[PDB]
């Protein structure tokens, strides 16, 4: 079924003609994230038209003025998959890279199926397994993304939300043990072409473990680098069915 | 051809045959005009293509494949392992090959091999000369 | 029957339907979990499927699978062998405890027990001689699956081309996918017929009498043709009771009644599967051996106690505890699928369906949860897997302070360094099939001059049910027993009962006359060979030590000075008083020796001493 | 009621009595040791 997706995949591109940013009145009180233009693009080209695909963002405060975090770089990790959630590995260690200087860890962004203007069950118990312990500031940033286009939509997670993650450790598939989407709350994203970001990505290339389960280890201690990612079907992602064929 | 499948059908396994005798130059000229129109991404994919088509092996292949004279048995394990060749390049020691095979007697001439693969070391850095030209 | 027919009931099973979907399914992953029904005949059919898929020659190296049971790997490697036509052995064959039938080390398809795989990964972790590797049976979870379950995940990694397949249970199938990566169940209909289930509308007061009562209600309310009875039961006791109590109620107001249970002798086991008349009704009286281990034709009928005699182990204690206890969800479907096998059915549960909600659990819980790990850590520790097992991934893990005391057992036998690391010691007796006891005390025995005893003894300590107790006949029992008596120790009339038994030309007949089991003293001397074999692959020498049996109970305390007790028994470490089983050469209403090492220590009834030896305290501080 | 008139739990409270009894000789001498002292 793989193989429709992969046809499809080859069409992304196209989507970025229709671009929409989650936007309310501005407020210069609380905190603005700055998507560079081109690591959304990029971002959206290598994913895949049905499954999560998901990545750690990083950056840092301007000088102008400090509540305007720009996002420098998005950090793809291992990670497998699926329809409405997606497994991720830890935090990477990432510090030992050269010009990580001053990163602070933002946030996460990710690809959905869905379009909603809250963040959904399966947001919400990642971003607290991600995030609970270690930075409960940090975003996520959801996008839909659709034939035709993609919707980018920015969100703080409450307390009482990253609580209900801690409570919920897992989700069966329509539990919703009180479930509220008011866990979740509007953040500022601006996406902008002033500024280019750019990728880290495991120091094997691969990133999709989907046909790789058995080396996916969601606690593993992977090692990265700065470099080009790899599509969600590239060859390397596959190395099997060069070996059934 | 690029995964040396077998045929029994003489009129299908010749068209296989002109098909590939064909393919090199094919794929070199899409590879130029991308490479002169200046697209990193399917440029970097056509050189593969070529390789593919002048090796009969794959990008997800090994290069002890690609070596002449490698028993197959290696070749076949380490296509199974989840250890990059890049990483199984970086042994500067015959028993260490050995073990990385896990047959003593092949680490002697695969660690030849392995020192004949072609390798570079590369660092690059930029001067800015003036605003606009950097070298 | 004849080698056409053979073709035909393949292609007629409900495998064949999606034959081409399931060999595709492995193709597209590399790891498979498997819901095959009862009537999906998968285990004949699937390894087939990939064997004529092509991966099994040398393109790929051979297929394996893995039973839980030794009889069930030589039963459908005969009947795959048959199904394709080829003397076993070949092409296919089996590896098994004491039995290897491949006569070729290319043998293509090769049915084993998952200990016996477990083995080869120490010696091969990349199992490079293999393409293809089958679970069968993996919702059973004994602890050889459970291993597999992580080193296979593990190893998949490093060996792309290792082909894996896991069966799983309904209960089960998503927990298996979810922790081998999400990776696709495929689920196979099978030819099964119907069960109406019936819960009891209040709880029972004594299960034994309900069960007894509804037996002739279904019966008699009937006619008494044409639909037979399984009857789940605890154990032989309660069973051999139930028997008397259901024979009594015929004869007051016809009907054939028979037991089933691992320590009968396999002669009155086997005619169960023997045929019964018309008008007369078969019922069956059964432990949990009914559920899996013995599959019986033409029952209509269950009924469920719904409580089981399951071993826990507490690692505080250090004890074992045989504890009637409600049963799982899963279990209890299991029981109710032993009808609806030959025909439609119905299976009367003796509990309510909320008991059956909450009270049981819906999995069992797996055999590693609830058992002491010694020998799983002492060889997951001799392949190099190392605070890797400390955080090992298993499906299910074991509880922490399980882990920590077997931790704490290997470091104080010396298998383990104060940091928790192999010292070369441990590694020598993982070579040995042993919980670690038992090789610690072979080793000691090569140094203290008393390895050819020792070998005897080890193998007779592995064996269950060696001496034969029937309901009303325990004196005779004994007095044939206790003509081999060792005033020493029940480990030395072992011995004298493996002795009496070679020069009786290890007859049988022999072992009947003296009420001892044939069954495992064939299993000891199998053992014994093995072990001969072992000691021979370690080069070691088999001294005997003759008459100075003291040898062999100093070596005793190499191994065993944590199982060691005190007259009031009175357990060495711990304090808590314990008493000594009363089938001890040691027990009556009479002996006393003052200091005692022990096999195991055992809750049943009582928190027993399962057999007993005497000590000289010296020998404890001597050996540790 | 009349004319009639958890075990592992029983046998760990068992275990605790065993330990609590034979640790207060050691208490006792303690507290006599240190009387001695005191003296």
């Amino acid at each position: 079924e793989w193989r429709k997706s992969a046809i499809a995949n080859t069409l992304l591109y196209l989507r970025l003609k229709n671009i929409y940013v989650s936007a309310d009145d501005f407020v210069e009180e609380q905190n603005v994230y700055v998507l560079p233009k081109n690591l959304l693009k990029k971002f959206i080209e290598i994913s895949d038209v049905k499954i999560q695909v998901a990545a750690f963002i990083y950056g840092m405060s301007a000088k102008d003025h400090p509540k305007v975090k720009e996002i420098k770089t998005v950090v793809l990790v291992p990670q497998l998959g699926h329809v409405g959630s997606v497994q991720i590995s830890n935090i990477p260690d990432i510090g030992d890279l050269p010009d990580t200087e001053g990163l602070e860890l933002l946030g996460w962004i990710h690809t959905q199926t869905e379009e909603l203007k809250f963040m959904a069950a399966s947001e919400v118990a990642t971003h607290s397994k991600l995030f609970a312990d270690k930075k409960r500031d940090c975003i996520d940033i959801s996008i839909f993304s659709t034939p035709g286009s993609v919707s980018l939509s920015a969100y703080n997670l409450t307390d009482e939300g990253y609580q209900w993650g801690e409570e919920n450790k897992d989700i069966m598939n329509v539990l919703s043990e009180g479930f509220e989407p008011t866990f979740s709350t509007h953040a500022q994203l601006l996406l902008s072409d002033r500024i280019t970001g750019n990728f880290i990505i495991p120091s094997g290339n691969v990133w999709n473990y989907t046909f790789m389960g058995t080396a996916f280890n969601q606690e593993g201690d992977y090692n990265f680098k700065y470099g080009i990612p790899l599509e969600f079907y590239n060859e390397m992602h596959r190395p099997v069915h060069f070996l059934q064929f | 051809y690029f995964s040396q499948l077998k045929f029994e059908g003489f009129a299908l396994n010749s068209d296989i045959v002109f098909i590939h005798q064909n393919a090199g130059r094919l794929l070199r000229a899409m590879f130029e005009i991308c490479l002169k129109r200046g697209w990193g991404h399917p440029t970097r994919m056509l050189l593969n293509l070529c390789k593919s088509a002048t090796t009969k092996m794959w990008p997800t292949n090994c290069p002890l494949r690609q070596f002449k004279t490698c028993p197959v048995e290696v070749i076949k394990r380490l296509e199974a392992s989840t250890v990059p060749w890049g990483d199984y390049l970086q042994l500067e020691t015959p028993a260490e090959v050995g073990r990385a095979i896990r047959s003593e007697k092949y680490g002697k001439q695969v660690y030849d091999l392995l020192k004949r693969f072609p390798k570079m070391s590369v660092t690059c850095n930029a001067q800015p000369i003036t605003r606009s030209v950097m070298r | 029957p004849s080698k056409d027919d053979i073709k035909h009931t393949k292609e007629q099973l409900p495998v064949f339907r999606c034959r081409s979907q399931l060999l595709s399914l492995i193709r597209e992953n590399q790891v498979v979990v498997i819901i095959g029904e009862t009537g999906s005949g998968k285990t004949t059919q699937l390894a087939q499927y990939l064997y004529e898929e092509g991966y099994a020659n040398d393109r790929g190296k051979s297929i394996v699978v893995t039973q839980p049971r030794r009889v069930a790997a030589i039963s459908v490697a005969k009947r795959v062998a048959m199904e394709m036509q080829v003397p076993l052995g070949k092409e296919v064959g089996y590896s098994i405890r004491f039995e290897d039938v491949t006569d070729s080390e290319c043998t293509k398809l090769k049915f084993v027990t998952d200990g016996i795989l477990l083995r080869e990964t120490l010696l091969d972790d990349t199992l490079d001689k293999y393409s293809c590797v089958i679970i069968d049976e993996a919702h059973e979870r004994s602890l050889n699956t459970d291993i597999l379950l992580g080193f296979f995940k593990i190893l998949l990694a490093r060996r792309r081309d290792l082909k894996l397949i896991i069966t799983s249970a309904t209960m089960n199938a998503k927990k298996f996918s979810a922790f081998f990566g999400n990776a696709p169940q495929f689920t196979i209909p099978g030819r099964t017929f119907p069960v109406q289930t019936i819960y009891t509308s209040n709880p029972v007061q004594d299960y034994v009498e309900a069960a007894v009562s509804q037996a002739v209600k279904i019966h008699l309310a009937n006619d008494c043709s044409s639909g037979d009875i399984l009857i789940f039961m605890t154990g032989q006791e309660d069973i051999e009771t139930t028997f008397d109590t259901l024979q009594e109620k015929f004869l007051q107001v016809d009907i054939e009644i028979l037991p089933i249970y691992s320590a009968l002798p396999a002669d009155l086991q086997f005619k169960i599967f023997q045929d019964l008349h018309g008008t007369k009704r078969k019922i069956i009286i059964a432990t949990n051996i009914a559920e899996t281990s013995l599959t019986i034709k033409g029952i209509r009928y269950v009924i469920d106690c719904g409580y089981s005699k399951l071993k826990v182990y507490n690692p505080k204690i250090g004890l074992d505890s045989l504890v009637i206890t409600p049963i799982s969800k899963a279990n209890a479907d299991q029981r109710s699928g032993r009808a609806g096998r030959t025909a439609p059915g119905t299976a009367y549960r003796l509990y309510t369906e909320d008991t059956f909600k909450e009270d049981m659990y819906l999995q069992t819980i797996p055999e590693i949860q609830r058992t002491n790990l010694s020998n799983t850590l002492l060889l997951l520790k001799s392949l190099d897997v190392t605070d890797e097992l400390s955080k090992f991934p298993f499906i299910d893990k074991p509880p922490l302070q399980t882990f920590l005391s077997s931790l704490y057992e290997l470091w104080f036998i010396g298998a383990i360094d104060t940091s928790g690391q192999l010292t070369p010691l441990g590694l020598q007796m993982a070579k040995f099939p042993l919980q670690p006891s038992l090789s610690k005390i072979l080793l000691i025995a090569v140094r203290n001059g008393c390895s050819d005893e020792m070998l005897t003894i080890v193998s007779m300590l592995s064996v269950p049910q060696v001496f034969y107790r029937p309901k009303e006949r325990q004196k005779e029992a004994d007095i044939a027993r206790n003509k081999f008596f060792i005033a020493k120790s029940d480990h030395l009339t072992l011995l004298n009962v493996f002795e009496q038994w070679r020069a009786n030309n290890f007859s049988s007949h022999w072992c009947n006359k003296h009420f001892v089991q044939y069954k495992s003293l064939v299993r000891a001397r199998d053992i014994r060979d093995q072990l001969l074999t072992i000691l021979k692959s370690q080069k070691i020498p088999v001294i005997s030590s003759g008459k100075d049996w003291d040898i062999i109970k100093k070596c005793i305390c190499s191994g065993f000075a944590h199982q060691a007790a005190k007259i009031t028994y009175v357990h060495l470490k711990t304090g808590v008083s314990v008493q000594l089983h009363p089938t001890s050469a040691l027990h009556g209403l009479g002996d006393l020796p003052p200091y005692v090492v022990y096999h195991e220590l055992l809750m049943t009834s009582k928190e027993y001493i399962c057999c007993v030896t005497s000590v000289d305290p010296f020998w404890l501080m001597e050996y540790g | 009621m009349e004319q009639n008139e958890d075990k592992m739990d029983l046998l760990e409270k068992r275990l605790a009595k065993i330990q609590q009894e034979q640790e207060d000789d050691e208490e006792l001498e303690n507290l006599r040791k240190k009387n001695l002292e005191m003296s």
